[PDB]
């Protein structure tokens, strides 16, 4: 009774009579026949009567009219725990990277509710990106939804790799689902994450753009499957159980577009933008995964970074506000700026972050007040930075420490910042004590200064990291010792 | 002055050209695909 | 009773066989025993023919077979109405959600589907809502028992608004409350909403505790959310049909909408304009007449309606626009502005905006920055290219106060402290009227522009000009 | 008869025209005919024209 027939194969659907005691949403098998050595499956989705339509999850032109389908009695599920980390993986779970097949215990259904609405608790562990334009005035925590957003070309991709390498004794789980990226890109990604040895706390999960319709689709709902899984249950990373994950569903607008293809090939009626009238219920069952769960219901966390890609800078258009309207925050990463040298193109304008203000370190929020009304202050007077100096109260040296403070936050790519060097960087700069250093000169200061801190006073980074979270962050034995320190590097180096 | 203003009018037309043709090409884009589905919409609820 | 078996399952639509004499009715609520002793309540809203009805699932549907067995109840979906629904968090079905146990089967049972209140009940009187925001009081006043709404596109503040009226209002109501998260996120509803109602008290008891919450969030699928707007009107409805009077906040009605229109889709209707059901303006008014005072109750609702992309021509908003006293517009490029309460003037109005309901001063200080405005947005083509110079005296004076009057209206809030670093500030309406009355006047017009950003009544912006010198 | 006096003018004010065809088109809609522009039934404007005739 669990075996069928396929009489007709489509654009991407097969429709499979005679397949009853078949669940709303199986797995249907499509075992092997002369021609295909491996299994591939499909999703029965539309039960009508004698006929069971089911998408393919890979290529349509292996399967045959008359071809034999077994039912595997489960709805669709991926594997799921310790196995999958270090490992670059099939939306169905299988691997692709060649390092042999994956270890597991259990599969965790994707396409399930989110865990509720009163089964969560507000963030207030921050994420740690390292970069300091994000990490100062757009603040993560843990289990919270922040978009990317920005034009092609921007940096989406460095940013959440950035934050991927960062969490590496954070005790995060990071989870990198390409959906629609070349792969040659995935490759590139893959390679850096094992250049830096992310890979050993990283899961990826890779939908090529070749690939077909029906993967895309389910690829964020499986790594959503996957931070589930370390959410509820926890994995032993670095020695600890860790139940914090952190998922980037990389260019969720080619999710979009693989769903309305899906859709479209499913004879289903257009909405606007011929998108299907779902693909917001799409999204907003994807990304209320992500939750922050309260300690009655484990207290784990699954932070989301979904990537949206823009055309000609529209905020406007339907699936960026779309997400923008399901996500917590923005972070929008301008073209303009990209283009001018600002490589972490951070608008400051409009990137906001909804959450996550109050799950900030209180050092990095005691010393990124005055960093973001400055950059606020300098924003305004951007519009009357241009008068030969009819304007001088305070306001060219406004301007002035707020281009320090924009070259400032400029960050060489693979190269993220720990908390105490961010939050060092930025008391530097907020107490006039780059105001003597040239503009072009600020970035490389700001190593050098790092450096003599990791080499020269690795102590006052140790001070620095241990009161983090006091309530008030310049205690007078921190305050004196990065006084001395900057006073220091200012005395032995030259004005760089 | 009359230069300089006229200079500064000029690069501010240029910005809004652009800024109506991006407009424009969004506003095209969206007839076409509002007739295509109504013409679709029209044609299978007849056929199939 | 009247037991009947799986046909077809097209997403969360589940056409289902029922014997001849025993089929279900329109809105009759059939449940799918899923075993595990928990069941999926299904509510029909079709009869195909020979006993075929299709129903929406409510619920996953995600796990189900063909061939299962519905029970139908009889009955439409009933949800619990009454003085046990204060203070407890519900479902699309009335079951609670929250810690607490279930409520007893001794109170009333009311079904979510009941005729809107008649022509004879309808009550017209109306008088200004005071809420502490300025340009809400001044240009789009509410009003107490009418329905306002707040539109907005994604980025724009509609929560933080919404938000802000529940911090400012709802510790007076001298009545309850009713929220309805209809595709809320989850994440700014209960995790926020109901975490800032316990800590709000009200001699001695919390707003929660005189506040029933209705939470059918986006993560639940299409039924839930065509459902959840109704159940939480049947439980506002018990407390306006006994005389306590009723702050209603719905929150993202588009998001009902959607949900209407996915279920549409599934349910086989021939789509009308963008993709939208053929019934659209048949299930606004279904939903939207309900919540209407009446003379034995009022209803002062505040719902929130999301604007895709940003298109206000979109037939969901579009239908919602007809059905309100006070309508306020949030526009984008406000926002990215910074003038966060990002309510456009021009495309906000109000039907209380009359000098004989609200004021002669009100009205004409209303209209005359409403008519500063348009004369600014009429100049904003010839300030664009040619600038402020080119601009006669009394134009660039208009201008002038025009952006004076734009950065007035933006406004610290109490719970927008995250975001800017001022504290909140509550503006009475009698203040609005005075501090602009007095920005109108000529007062002000030495004032900088940016000491009118974020400031509360005119005291403020002399008092904050005076500090800086 | 109106004020002591036979009254056979009348003036008819249809407050929404647009309401009343988006009425219409759901009901044909519903009825399955086939859609026209805007998703409006071919005999849209032999409704109203019918109607102000
Ligand atoms: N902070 C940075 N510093 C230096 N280079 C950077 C930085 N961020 C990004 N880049 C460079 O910008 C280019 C594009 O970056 P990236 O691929 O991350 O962007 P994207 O928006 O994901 O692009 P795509 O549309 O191709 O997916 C690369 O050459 C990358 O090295
Ligand atoms: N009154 C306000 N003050 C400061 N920021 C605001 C205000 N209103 C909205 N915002 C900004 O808007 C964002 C919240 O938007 P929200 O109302 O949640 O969008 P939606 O319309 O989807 O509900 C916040 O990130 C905040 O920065
Ligand atoms: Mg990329
Ligand atoms: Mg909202």
């Amino acid at each position: 009774v669990n075996v069928g027939t396929v009489i007709a194969v489509g654009d991407g659907v097969a429709r499979l009579s005679g397949l009853d005691q078949v669940v709303a949403s199986e797995i249907v098998e499509f075992p092997p026949k002369a021609g295909r050595n491996e299994s591939i499956y499909g999703i029965a989705l539309n039960l009508e009567q004698d006929s069971v339509a089911a998408i393919i999850l890979g290529d349509d032109e292996t399967i045959e009219e008359g071809d034999m389908v077994t039912s595997t009695g489960r709805v669709i599920s991926v594997p799921v725990g310790q196995g999958l980390l270090g490992r670059v993986v099939n939306p169905l779970g299988q691997p692709i990277d060649g390092k042999g097949p994956i270890v597991y215990e259990k599969t965790r259904p994707i396409e399930r509710i989110a865990p509720g609405v009163i089964t969560r608790k507000s963030v207030d562990t921050p994420v740690q990106t390292g970069i300091i334009a994000i990490d100062a005035l757009i603040p993560i925590g843990r289990g919270q939804r922040e978009l990317i957003i920005g034009d092609r070309q921007t940096g989406k991709t460095a940013v959440a790799i950035d934050t991927i390498l960062n969490q590496k004794g954070q005790g995060m789980v990071c989870i990198y689902v390409a959906i629609g990226q070349r792969r040659a890109q995935v490759a590139q990604v893959v390679g850096t994450l094992e250049r830096f040895g992310a890979m050993e706390y990283t899961i990826v999960v890779s939908a090529t753009a070749s690939e077909s319709a029906a993967l895309q689709y389910i690829a964020p709902y499986a790594g959503c499957a996957m931070g589930e899984e370390i959410m509820e249950n926890g994995v032993m990373l670095n020695g600890q159980l860790v139940k914090d994950a952190l998922i980037v569903y990389d260019d969720l607008s080619k999710h979009a577009v693989a769903y309305r293809q899906v859709s479209l090939l499913l004879r289903r009626p257009p909405g606007r933008e011929a998108y299907p009238g779902d693909v917001f219920y799409l999204h907003s069952r994807l990304l209320e995964r992500a939750a922050r769960l309260n300690e009655e219901y484990g207290g784990g966390s699954l932070t989301a970074l979904p990537v949206i890609e823009t055309q000609a800078n529209d905020v406007s258009a339907y699936i960026p506000t779309n997400v923008i309207s399901i996500t917590d925050g923005q972070i929008y990463l301008e073209s303009d700026l990209f283009n001018a040298g600002q490589r972490p193109a951070l608008n400051v304008g409009i990137s906001v972050s909804r959450v996550g203000g109050a799950a900030q370190t209180r050092a990095m929020r005691a010393v990124a007040g005055k960093l973001k009304g400055e950059l606020a202050q300098f924003r305004d007077l951007a519009a009357f930075a241009q008068f030969a100096s009819d304007l001088d109260a305070t306001t060219k040296a406004q301007i002035e420490r707020g281009q320090r403070l924009q070259e400032l936050l400029k960050q060489p790519q693979y190269q993220p910042l720990p908390v105490e060097d961010q939050v060092a960087v930025l008391y530097a700069a907020t107490n006039n004590y780059l105001d003597d250093v040239p503009v072009p000169l600020i970035t490389k200061w700001r190593d050098d200064f790092l450096a003599f801190l990791r080499t020269a006073h690795p102590e006052v980074r140790k001070l620095i990291y241990d009161n983090r979270l006091d309530r008030k962050f310049p205690t007078p034995e921190v305050k004196e010792a990065l006084e001395a320190a900057i006073k220091e590097f200012k005395a032995t180096s030259n004005y760089s | 002055a009359r230069m300089v203003a006229m200079r500064n009018a000029t690069n501010n037309a240029k910005d809004l050209v652009r800024d109506l043709t991006l407009s424009f090409n969004k506003a095209r884009q969206a007839a076409i695909t509002k007739e295509v589905s109504e013409i679709a919409s029209g044609a299978a609820a007849l056929t199939s | 009773p009247a037991k009947g078996v799986i046909q077809e399952i097209i997403g969360v639509v589940i056409r289902a066989k029922f014997p001849e004499d025993e089929v279900p009715e329109i809105y009759n609520a059939i449940e799918i025993p899923l075993g595990n002793g928990d069941r999926l309540v299904c509510e029909v809203q079709q009869q195909l023919g020979n006993g075929v009805v299709k129903a929406v699932a409510m619920g996953s549907t995600d796990g189900l077979r063909r061939g299962l067995e519905v029970i139908d109840t009889g009955r439409p979906i009933a949800v619990p109405v009454g003085p046990a629904t204060l203070g407890r968090v519900f479902n699309v079905l009335g079951d609670p959600i929250d810690g607490m146990g279930p409520i007893g089967p001794e109170v009333e049972r009311r079904p979510i589907h009941r005729d809107p209140p008649s022509f004879e009940e309808q009550n017209t009187q109306a008088q200004i809502f005071e809420t502490g925001i300025k340009v809400i009081d001044l240009i789009a006043p509410f009003t107490r028992g009418g329905k306002t709404a707040i539109f907005g596109g994604a980025g724009v503040g509609k929560t933080v608004v919404i938000q802000e009226l529940i911090a400012n209002i709802a510790k007076e109501q001298s009545g309850f409350s009713v929220f309805a998260g209809v595709g809320e996120r989850s994440r700014e509803g209960n995790d926020l909403i109901h975490e800032m109602k316990e800590a709000r008290i009200d001699e001695n008891t919390t707003v929660f505790d005189k506040t029933v919450m209705v939470f059918g969030q986006m993560n639940e699928p299409p039924g839930a959310r065509l459902r959840v707007g109704l159940t939480a009107l049947t439980m506002a409805e018990y407390f306006r049909d006994e005389g306590r009077d009723i702050l209603l906040f719905i929150d993202n009605i588009f998001r009902f909408v959607q949900a209407g229109s996915e279920v549409s889709s599934l349910l086989g209707r021939m789509p009308s304009q963008v993709g939208y059901q053929p019934t659209l303006g048949t299930e606004m008014g279904e939903l939207q007449e309900r919540i209407t005072s009446t003379k034995r109750g009022s209803i002062t609702s505040m719902q929130a309606v999301y604007v895709p992309a940003d298109d206000y021509t979109d037939p969901a908003p579009a239908t919602v626009f007809s059905h309100l006293d006070a309508t306020i517009s949030l526009e984008r490029s406000i926002a990215e502005r910074a003038i966060f309460p990002a309510v456009d003037p021009l495309a906000s109005t109000s039907r209380i905006l009359d000098p004989n309901i609200v004021g002669e001063e009100h009205y004409r200080v209303a209209q005359e920055v409403k008519r500063v405005l348009q004369r600014y947005k009429d100049l904003k083509d010839i300030i664009a290219i040619l600038g402020m110079e080119e601009l006669s005296d009394e134009d660039k004076l208009t201008v002038q106060r025009a952006r004076k009057i734009e950065l007035f209206f933006s406004q610290p809030f109490t719970v927008a402290q995250q975001f800017t670093g001022r504290p909140g500030k509550y503006v009475p309406v009698k203040k609005t009227v005075e501090s602009f009355a007095r920005l109108l006047n000529g007062e002000g017009d030495h004032i900088p522009e940016s000491f009118f950003y974020m400031q509360g009544d005119f005291d403020d912006v002399l008092a904050a000009y005076e500090a800086s010198q």
